[PDB]
């Protein structure tokens, strides 16, 4: 339980998801747009994935997990859903998270938001969100999801697990428009091409 | 974690147990109650009830209470069993951050 | 809003158009004649595109835009229409413009015109035109056009936007022959091959 | 930014509001009024009216005024609704530079 393996490529997956609602125009998945880089070296898990017009930089503090892979898709009304697959869960401690969304096309800018999301669903963890640019209208982050994370359950060889205990899921959210709760739903024309 | 059972065509109450650690007021907060299809039920915008998006079926049937933070729903039906959510938002000048969510489930005799 | 991205190739386009009426002979588009070079480094946008018999050197002062691409076509009665696609508009300030048209085939020469065009349609911006040679009979420049800029709306992957507010369009013009107003019209046998 | 409405088969006036910041004279400037098909209506070449290109339909029906800089057009028709332009050129020794343009739109009862 103490250690993670530190392998090359993982046959065993997990889940954690988020969705960004952006105002410029996205039509459909491009099958090869996403590109991700992962790291664990510092004791904190981290993943920066650059996609359709923004780079998402996510970090977990005191994690004992490392992002194995990710997937990204586009739905209706200019939403961008990114699923993140981490290795395996060794403990229940409700880590903090830090996410920065930087707009790299059609609305660049300097920082427009630097607050923290309380997440009083259980009120144990806090996420710090930093947005560079103006290409954001909604941000939702679901940690330890209970929905059907697997896209095309399952890739040819890998095995995938998903949390089934309500006490561990957390939801962080921030919106600038009016009442956009449940910013998007999973099973749709979403194509979900693998993020690499 | 909060399951509510009601007798046939009985009335229902949906609470969502907001701790309110900061001791805030309803004028600086907004609240939505929604069903499993994402259709809204009621809304208290800055403390005044708004009915700009409630589907006709839910119009008038819901009532709100200040001290108890509970939604009272009348006229239950066998087909109204499902999940309900209490999303609370804090309307700062910059934007709205979600500071509470509570899932509840209700079922009827069959 | 503050910044432009400074990317490699842009999926997001805009518009600004012009037309040069030359006296030597041009029949039809050659599908690969144009060649353009763009720059932003100095704080001022610039594009020099060399084509059928003349090089057009356009520059925008205090711009916050960079020329993403261009297109060029030939119509009836020896006209040459060049469309210019810039990244995105961050502000409404009515920039000045500097354009030099140098004849490189069949009428070379030294400078024959060095005046400025007032553009009192709103009377806020001024363009400085310098013509080397004698291969010009009309010059028209429409900034922030409202017509149907897109040729073959739209290239396979790119997205394109066009101004729809009359208060921002400007027209600069200079003619040496007699009453050649509206020097040419868009939708014709114009082929509009991409400028590169 | 100037829309003109006229009663059925009423007379029409097209101004184009030249500021004339430099206080120039009509003899050093030329004015064209043109319709949406680019066919000319009237022309004041160096101050004297010229009618070398006006289409017969527009011949004579138009008149000009010096102080008001307005084109007076008679005999409106249901099919004459559309856009019109006042292109003003300054005839320097070297060339003509466009120093004013004003779009206008006119419609008729239907
Ligand atoms: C400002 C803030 O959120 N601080 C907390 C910190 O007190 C706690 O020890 C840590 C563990 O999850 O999470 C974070
Ligand atoms: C000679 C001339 O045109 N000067 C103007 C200048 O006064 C103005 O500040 C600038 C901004 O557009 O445009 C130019
Ligand atoms: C990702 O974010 C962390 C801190 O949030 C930062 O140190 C790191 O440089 C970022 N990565 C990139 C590629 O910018
Ligand atoms: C392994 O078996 C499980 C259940 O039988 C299945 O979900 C999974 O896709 C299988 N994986 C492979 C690589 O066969
Ligand atoms: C384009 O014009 C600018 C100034 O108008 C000049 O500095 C530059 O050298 C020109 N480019 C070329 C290729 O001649
Ligand atoms: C994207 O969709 C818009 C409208 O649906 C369309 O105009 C554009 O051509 C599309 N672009 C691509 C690459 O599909």
């Amino acid at each position: 339980t103490i250690c993670p393996p530190r392998q090359d490529y993982r046959y065993w997956y997990f889940a954690a998801e988020l969705t960004i609602g952006v105002n410029y125009d996205i039509n459909s998945t491009i099958m090869g747009e996403c590109h991700m880089s992962e790291s664990y070296i510092d004791r904190n898990a981290n993943i920066v994935l650059t996609g359709y017009g923004l780079e998402i930089n996510m970090t977990i503090m005191d994690t004992d997990q490392r992002f194995v892979a990710a997937a990204e898709g586009v739905g209706k009304d200019n939403k961008l859903s990114v699923l993140l697959f981490t290795t395996q869960r060794l403990d229940k401690v409700h880590h903090n998270i830090s996410v920065t969304i930087t707009c790299m096309e059609m609305n660049c800018g300097t920082t427009k938001y630097d607050s923290d999301l309380p997440e009083s669903i259980h009120h144990k963890s806090s996420c710090d969100i930093t947005i560079n640019g103006s290409c954001v209208t909604c941000v939702n982050l679901e940690t330890d999801p209970t929905k059907i994370n697997p896209h095309y359950l399952h890739p040819k060889d890998k095995y995938l697990y998903r949390n089934s205990e309500y006490g561990m899921r957390g939801s962080y959210g921030v919106t600038f428009m009016d009442e956009l709760n449940q910013c998007f739903l999973d099973i749709k024309e979403v194509s979900y091409d693998i993020c690499y | 974690m909060l399951k509510i059972q009601a007798y046939f065509n009985e009335t229902a109450d949906l609470p969502c147990q907001f701790a309110n650690s900061q001791n805030q007021s309803l004028s600086e907060l907004v609240v939505f109650w929604q069903d499993q299809e994402n259709l809204v039920l009621n809304e208290v915008y800055l403390g005044k009830e708004k009915f700009d998006s409630v589907h006709s079926k839910y119009m008038g049937r819901t009532s709100f209470d200040s001290d108890s933070w509970t939604l009272r729903l009348h006229n239950l039906q066998i087909k109204d069993k499902g999940l309900y959510q209490c999303i609370i938002h804090h309307k700062k000048p910059t934007g709205m951050i979600r500071i509470h969510q509570m899932n509840s489930e209700l079922s009827v005799l069959a």
